[PDB]
RNA sequence: AUCGAAUCGCCACCUACAAGACUGGAGCUUGCUCCCUCGAAGGCGCCAAGUAUAUUCAUGAUCACAAGACA
RNA sequence: UUAGGGAUAUGUGGCGUCAAAACUUAUGGGCUCAUUCUCGAUACGUAAAGGGUGUUGGUGGCCACCGGCCCCGAAAAUGGAUGACGCU
């Protein structure tokens, strides 16, 4: 109400300005999880499979073979967590399950996961997998 | 020679000291640090940022949790830093470890100074590391 | 306009292990095959390629065909076509692919403070061209509402 | 669906910004059906959200009659004793793609209704998709990298309205306007485009020298 | 108000349109030659608002969902 | 050809989606267009004579004959099947 006087003066001042993106980087490449292997006969659930962004040559899926993966998702309850002591802050929903590469699958650049001790859960299927950049060899 | 002897080491020769190395994992993920020093017995690499530049202090850290790149600074400071600097007893810093990190550091910029492009590498030092979409890790040099 | 496949015609092989590199056709096989060779490169001895992994370029060494290495070397020299074709911008580009394909972290830290530098001075030299004549959105709404805040308040 | 009155109070109490998923648009303008189809199914599997815009210009190989005719065969199959049962025969070319793809996927199962339910659909290119950013393409089913030339094709939309699809020229219109509004505004932003051009070209003069010769050894000149 | 949660690129320079037997512009020798935009990159973003001896980071103690957060 | 479990490699059969595998491999060669059951496409397992300048080659003398794919010849009873979608 007679207050274009505000408005005017964000125009005058208005300079070139970028959104720079300066924050927490990720360590970790996106992929998915595509399903178990398995046959016309059926699937075996103690090896999972796993499809990553930019990885689409047999050569490239050898340099992940021994790298360590993570599926995080949420429970209902809060429960315990590593340092749940130590940290509190690290308190929350969330979960994570951990696997390692063992090797590549087909010649497209999908590889062969298995889990700790476990099979990772069938409502995984279709959604994202960290693929972190350790233990390293470079 | 001998594997009970604390000279023994297994490390690869790119983790080498006065190496720059990417933090891969911890507190400080993403950060380039300066390798000083790999501790006896195949222990720990221990790294320095130097903390005016990046922020990260002398810091234990496992070579696997490490990129040792190609580029290097030439090192010939005390490094005096035994494995009795970082064992505890059973913003607070202790008056030895505070004068310690002070005393490495000036040594480090006087040495990435002294070599030739030393205004690259302090900048090289201060960036940092991340993985962009589109990005292909898998395919590079370092 | 298209660069016929002849006799004397250079060519840029696609994909394969001689993937990138310039040979000049010495022969024709029939519809699908040539036989090509280039006497100043290492890999380039006489050799049959599939003219699917081909690119033919803008320039014809007049040569005869199936004509001899001394006849073709001296030929290539006098057509001074590497000279020429070592200029354009699609050259420059094979060559800067290769380079950035060959490269540390700390070349692609320089390359990105480089680029930084640049689009930094861009956005100034904008801003003080902006001033002028006014093209951003925020400066046409500026130029179309003074007119306005001049009655009034 | 409209949102409901506990969902606005919810994003008010907590006081968030305008959130969109990630979702991809395609063109899907002189793309093989087939082909198409293939692709998108395996995304939709693997877990993306998915726009498909401009149906009516999907390709099939072949004559016009022949695809009429196959289609016709399908239009004739029917639950005799009670009709309300049988089949459902969609004439649209947006809901055609979307059978196509739905025979691509486990249906049965809730994995495949989840895959399938992620799919949208149009014909033409709709305003409320028109300014989400630019559209792609599948290079591997391309009619231009697909067909032989010399063959005949058919237009999903000719095959389309001859079995009953009434909204062509609809779809004709709404398109006709659409492409005047972006060309209109596509012109007037040219003395934009060309002083951010210049301002590119004249920065070269006012960086530092030793950042431009890394410029030039990494062909960014 | 319950609510802690999975997701980890942004843009008022992409977010207009057509062709692939053919496609910057000229010739006449219609497949060669000559001209110059050289015909194989949307723009930014990745730690000093910008390429320069400026500057707090620790004890969160060697991995653990990024203890951060929607540039 | 078979005790209860891991890893590695194979057989028959496969590698557009359903559905693991060439994210539709090759920097291999030929051939083929089929309009109301319909080109064709996993053996065992559920169409003939005769015609065709449709197209591709072969023998002997622009001709006569012999091939390869495709097209007529080819007509039943609820709506429906290369397994489905589709593929040129
Ligand atoms: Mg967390
Ligand atoms: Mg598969
Ligand atoms: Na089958």
């Amino acid at each position: 109400h007679s207050q274009r006087s505000k408005k005017l003066h964000q125009l005058s001042a208005k300079t070139s300005r970028v959104n720079r993106n300066r924050k927490a980087p990720r360590l970790y490449m996106k992929g998915t999880l595509a399903g178990y292997t398995r046959g016309l006969h059926g699937q075996t659930k103690q090896t999972a499979l796993v499809r990553v962004e930019n990885v689409n040559t047999r050569e490239d899926a050898t340099w992940y073979v021994g790298k360590r993966v993570c599926y995080v998702y949420h429970g209902k309850k809060v429960k315990r967590c590593v340092r749940w002591s130590k940290a509190p802050a690290r308190r929350s929903t969330t979960r994570a399950l951990w696997g390692r590469v063992t090797r590549p699958h087909g010649n497209a650049g999908m590889m062969r996961v298995k889990f700790n001790g476990a099979s990772v859960p069938a409502s995984a299927i279709g959604r994202r997998i960290r693929v972190y950049l350790y233990p390293s060899q470079i | 020679v001998s594997r009970k002897s604390p000279e023994y080491t297994t490390l690869r020769k790119s983790c080498a000291p006065g190496a720059i190395a990417i933090i891969l994992a911890g507190r400080f993920r993403g950060r380039r640090a300066v390798i000083l020093k790999q501790l006896p017995h195949n222990g720990p690499l221990v790294v320095s940022g130097p903390m005016k530049y990046n922020g990260v202090p002398i810091r234990r850290i496992d070579s696997r949790y490490v990129i040792a790149t190609s580029t290097t600074v030439d090192i010939s400071s005390v490094d005096t830093a035994p494995i009795t600097a970082e064992v505890f007893q059973r913003t607070l810093v202790s008056d030895a470890r505070a004068q310690l990190q002070k005393k490495i550091d000036a040594a480090l910029i006087a040495a990435i100074k002294k070599d030739a492009q030393g205004k690259e590498k302090a900048g090289y030092l201060r960036s940092v590391f991340t993985v962009k979409p589109g990005d292909a890790p898998h395919r590079w040099n370092w | 306009k298209s660069h016929y496949i002849c006799a004397g015609r250079l060519v840029r092989i696609l994909r394969g292990p001689r993937q990138d590199r310039v040979g000049v056709i010495v022969d024709i096989v029939d519809a699908n095959r040539v036989l090509v060779e280039n006497p100043e490169d290492a890999k380039m001895w006489r050799h049959v390629q599939n003219l699917k992994n081909v690119e033919p370029l803008k320039y014809c060494v007049s040569v005869s065909r199936n004509c001899s290495a001394k006849a073709l070397k001296d030929a290539l020299a006098s057509s001074k076509a590497l000279e020429k074709y070592a200029k354009t911008r699609t050259a420059a580009r094979v060559e800067a692919k290769k380079a950035c394909a060959v490269s540390t972290d700390f070349e692609r830290y320089q390359l990105r403070v480089a680029r930084r530098s640049r689009a930094h001075w861009a956005r100034k030299v904008f801003d003080e061209k902006d001033a002028k004549t006014p093209v951003s959105w925020h400066k046409v709404a500026l130029k179309k509402m003074l007119k306005k805040a001049a009655k009034m308040d | 669906a409209f949102p409901s009155r506990k969902d606005a109070f919810r994003a008010q109490r907590k006081g968030a910004k305008k959130h969109r998923p990630e979702i991809i648009v395609i063109d899907l303008k002189d793309h093989v059906l087939g082909r198409a189809a293939a692709v998108v199914a395996k995304q939709l599997l693997l877990g993306k959200k998915i726009t498909v815009v401009r149906c009516e210009q999907l390709n099939i190989a072949g004559t016009e009659i022949r695809n009429k005719i196959k289609y016709l065969q399908y239009l004739r199959k029917r639950k005799l004793t009670n009709p309300t049962k049988g089949p459902f025969h969609h004439r649209a070319p947006s809901d055609v793609f979307v059978r196509t793809v739905r025979s691509m996927l486990p249906r049965y199962t809730k994995r495949g209704m989840k895959a399938l339910n992620s799919l949208v659909a149009y014909e033409g290119i709709p305003p409320n998709v028109v300014r989400t950013g630019g559209r792609v393409v599948i290079p591997r089913a391309q009619r231009h990298v697909c067909y032989r030339s010399e063959r005949p094709y058919t237009v999903l939309g000719n095959m389309c309205k001859h079995v009953g699809w009434k909204y062509s020229d609809v779809v004709a219109n709404l398109e006709k306007a659409r492409v005047e509004k972006a060309s209109r505004h596509h012109e007037k932003q040219a003395k934009l485009r060309d002083a951010w051009k210049s301002a590119r070209k004249e920065a070269l003069a006012k960086m530092p020298k030793h950042n431009v010769e890394v410029l030039k050894k990494f062909g960014y000149a």
